[PDB]
RNA sequence: GGGACCGCCAGUGGCGAAGGCGCCCGGCUGGAACGGGUCCGACGGUGAGCGCGGAAGGCCAGGGGAGCGAACCGGAUUAGAUACCCGGGUAGUCCUGGCUGUAAAGGAUGCGGGCUAGGUGUCGGGCGAGCUUCGAGCUCGCCCGGUGCCGUAGGGAAGCCGUUAAGCCCGCCGCCUGGGGAGUACGGCCGCAAGGCUGAAACUUAAAGGAAUUGGCGGGGGAGCACUACAAGGGGUGGAGCGUGCGGU
């Protein structure tokens, strides 16, 4: 189990097909990008604080439209 | 001393293909398409292949001791598209997290000043 | 495996840009290291951070061992630089020539110019012809080299600049590329 | 060929063009059978 | 090495009678504006009959053939696919010399003169000021000519036009007389050929056709919604038997 959390620091917005999965930007709290944020996906309610696990730190999501 | 590649990135809507070599760009040194890490067809331009296979070839560009690289990318560019396939900025991601160091990165999409006729017909490609 | 097969030579600038050191090359043989081209950004030879848009191309030709030497096949501006310049409401001038130096090189130069609004065809004549006199000037006074010294230096787009306010300010007088035909 | 160009409101009817063709077939083979 | 084409600058720009015309330079050549009565003196408008050139495509003779791609050959899709999609592919696309005289060749607006509220930009020429690092540079007004938008009166079935009229007058030809039969039959002329120009009749029909309002609908667009919608989670039917009722005997 080699994950990386990281905290959510900021919702951008719903997005996805059925608007369930949450836009959020999260702050890498370890590993070897320390101190950088992501734009990043998230399934299941979400809050300002919580530690999102990560398989990589290489994903970052497509930037939202309207 | 510190030794530069060049990393020839080729973008379509179907597939991305990365190709490094030397300073010259006279030795390949590192070539790796889409097709070689994912079975099926369709998914080859995905970003996804676009950083997996990037990292293949950049861990072995590493090993044969190049340690930075410029960047060119080059959409088909001539009668074809001209904008680069999704996994462009994926792959260049891709060098930079696995350890190579970036240098320039430019453009090199083949554009004509006045060439041939496209392809599909007068009426374009009737989807 | 031939990746083991193969060594490495050093290149050199011409000896005008100071013959700097540039770069390595891998390679299993060093006849195979003859007619290979090196493009090289100007910032690359002298530091200068203002000219990283300019670009050399060097062809090599000579190899001493490890050493491998090169001359000045051409030079280009940075297609993005190019873009950048360009924009609507303005006039594009390219003026295209075929020209010998005085010590006989062989070359085909293009100069741009960018004017402020939209102009009358006529002035833009007029500029060009400006710029063709000038150049053919220097071409004849100038050898190659100091040639291509200047004419990366800006000082010839610059003079071409204030010849040219004379019939319209330009926004920005270059040279955009070069390419030697022959050598004498 | 003189060409009404009401006749080109597709409402209950072909598109002109072919009928135009149809119509020039059947010329030629009437002039063929005549010779 | 080969053929084609001259991107950005590009726009309601510009020029041309129209089709149409875009890399750079040298030469030949047409045309207009603007400024000047600088000359002549009604020499003008229109034009039946005539003449001229005139996008693409096709055709005749010889070349040419990069890409593209009629026909055709395969792959795929589909109940069926002579297609749409993909892989090929001849003619053609290009050059020379001719023909064919064509299109939603449309501003769907034949051309010339006089008059009829205006504002506003751009294009070119002239004029007057001011700025000017002194440019064929830069800002404001006017006249001329070209070209757009808005818009008064006026016009019109309305759509809309409105000094670039589709307003009121003055000049000259063509064209139209319910829909279809028909752009046919027959005849004539033209063209190598495809085909071009000209063109009825019987017969049939209660309408065809134009603008615009309301609705309905769109595998159009935008916004707001959900348990007769879904995402999360749970429960559960159609498998067996039986209760109840529907269709059938």
């Amino acid at each position: 189990d080699e994950g990386y959390p990281a905290e959510v620091i900021e919702i951008i917005g719903r997005t996805g097909t059925t608007g369930d999965v949450t836009q959020v930007k999260v702050r890498i709290l370890e590993g070897r990008d320390k101190g950088r944020v992501i734009r990043r996906n998230v399934r299941g309610p979400v809050r300002i604080g919580d530690i999102l696990i990560l398989r990589e730190t290489e994903r970052e999501a497509r930037e939202i439209k309207s | 001393k510190e030794k530069w590649g060049i990393a020839h990135i080729y973008s379509s809507f179907n597939n991305t293909i990365i190709h490094i070599t030397d300073i010259t760009g006279a030795e390949t040194i590192s070539r790796w398409s889409g097709g070689m890490v994912v079975k099926a067809d369709r998914d080859e331009p995905s970003p996804y292949a676009a950083m997996l296979a990037a990292r293949r070839a950049a861990e072995e560009a590493l090993e044969k001791g190049i340690v930075g690289v410029h960047i060119r990318v080059r959409a088909p560019g001539g009668s074809k598209s001209k904008t680069p396939g999704p996994g462009a900025q994926a792959a260049i991601r891709a060098l930079a997290r696995a350890g190579l160091k970036i240098g320039r990165v430019e453009d090199v999409t083949p554009i004509p000043h006045d060439g041939t006729r496209p392809k599909g017909g007068r009426r374009g490609r009737r989807v | 495996d031939k990746w083991k097969l193969k060594q490495w030579y050093i290149i050199y600038a011409p000896d005008f840009f100071g013959g700097v050191e540039v770069g390595l090359t891998p390679a299993d043989d060093p006849e195979k290291v003859l007619n290979r081209v090196v493009e090289v950004t100007l910032k690359d030879v002298t530091g200068d951070f203002t000219k990283s848009h300019v670009k050399l191309y060097f062809q090599v030709y000579d190899v001493k061992g490890q050493n491998a030497y090169t001359k000045f096949k051409g030079m280009k501006l940075a297609r993005s630089y190019i873009r950048s310049l360009v924009r609507r409401k303005t006039t594009r001038i390219d003026g295209i020539f075929n020209i010998t130096t005085k010590d006989g090189y062989k070359l085909r130069v293009m100069a741009m110019a960018i004017a402020m609004r939209r102009i009358q065809t006529s002035q833009e004549r007029a500029i060009r012809k400006i710029m063709q006199e000038i150049i053919y000037k220097k071409a004849e006074e100038l050898n190659f080299k100091d040639f291509v010294l200047e004419s990366v230096n800006g000082k010839i787009a610059a003079e071409i600049a204030k010849e040219a306010k004379k019939i319209y300010p330009l926004r920005k007088a270059e040279i955009r590329k070069i390419k030697v035909l022959e050598e004498p | 060929m003189k060409r009404r160009p009401r006749k080109w409101k597709k409402k209950g009817r072909m598109r002109w063009k072919w009928i135009k063709k149809r119509i020039r077939r059947l010329k030629r083979q009437r002039k063929k059978e005549r010779g």
